[PDB]
């Protein structure tokens, strides 16, 4: 797995992570990408999408496995423990999921990155997030609960 | 003389194109040796 | 099983292999076929297809069993070990699958030659190949990943 922080002013401001099929960088924030191999790659950002085009030589291509439909409620391994929910983002503990750690992938226990967080700072006594994943049939759609800011 | 020459050359060009198109129509039968489902087209397949 | 190298200048340059139903020779490369029984057989090559017509007397006809649809990801016995993949050609080890060994059949563990390699020298830190087999319904179609040269 290659999940890389983004270098801004010599400190971490983002967190770039490569995914199956295409290499991914969260283009919501800026900062020089730490990896030198990615340091010479053109940027392809859409109006609302903040994703890097996949231009890694196909030796290390598809570092991960993408995620299909049929979301279970079960455990998804997160950087800070497992997450367990199905209707929307898991009720992450308070304090966790704040700010400054943009671009963190949530993966299945089977190695299938279910979604990519793009904010969702607080959602009450619990907290869900604003993320993007396949819609129902494999459509890269973002869902943003109200009160969502990059985390 | 000119008319017979031009009509015969037109006809022979047409028949060469016929042969080439026939070759192209032969090409998909690459699947024929595979012993697969009939295609139900202008040619026969058991 | 009759898999035969192709004799060019008295050394192996290709590898002819007979298949169920029809006898097969990879016509991509040249060289006198080692087998004398095949030495007196007319050649039937298409524009992109490099296959020999089946003109062996029907005593040794259908040396193998052809391969149907529903590709499993499981093990397929290859000349250099088993291969395990489903989306495309298996991630063969680096160094293996180079050049000079054209015309090598990949078989099912059940004796069903799933596909025929026609190149695919390198595909990165792993390697897939350019092969030909039934498409979905039994159609002899070739798939060529980018960066494919005869192996």
């Amino acid at each position: 797995d290659k999940t890389f922080p983004i270098m801004l002013n010599g400190q971490v401001n983002g967190y770039a992570c490569v995914v199956g099929g295409r290499v991914f960088k969260p283009l919501h924030v800026e900062g020089r990408i730490d990896n030198e191999q990615l340091a010479a790659i053109k940027l392809k950002k859409a109006s609302i999408y903040d994703l890097e085009y996949g231009d890694v030589p196909q030796c290390m291509k598809s570092d991960t496995l993408q995620y299909t439909s049929d979301k279970p409620p079960g455990f998804y391994n997160w950087h800070h423990g497992a997450v367990q929910y199905e209707n929307n983002r898991f009720t992450v503990p308070r304090g966790v999921g704040g700010k400054g750690d943009s671009g963190r992938p949530i993966l299945d226990n089977k190695g299938r990155v279910v979604a990519i967080v793009l904010g969702g700072v607080n959602e009450g006594s619990r907290t869900a997030l604003s993320v993007v994943t396949w819609n129902q049939k494999g459509v890269t759609v973002k869902d943003t609960p109200e009160g969502s800011e990059p985390w | 003389c000119t008319c017979v020459a031009i009509i015969m050359v037109s006809c022979v060009t047409s028949v060469w194109l016929l042969c080439r198109t026939r070759n192209l129509c032969i090409t998909p039968y690459k699947l024929a040796p595979n012993a697969q489902v009939p295609i139900l087209l202008a040619l026969l397949c058991c």
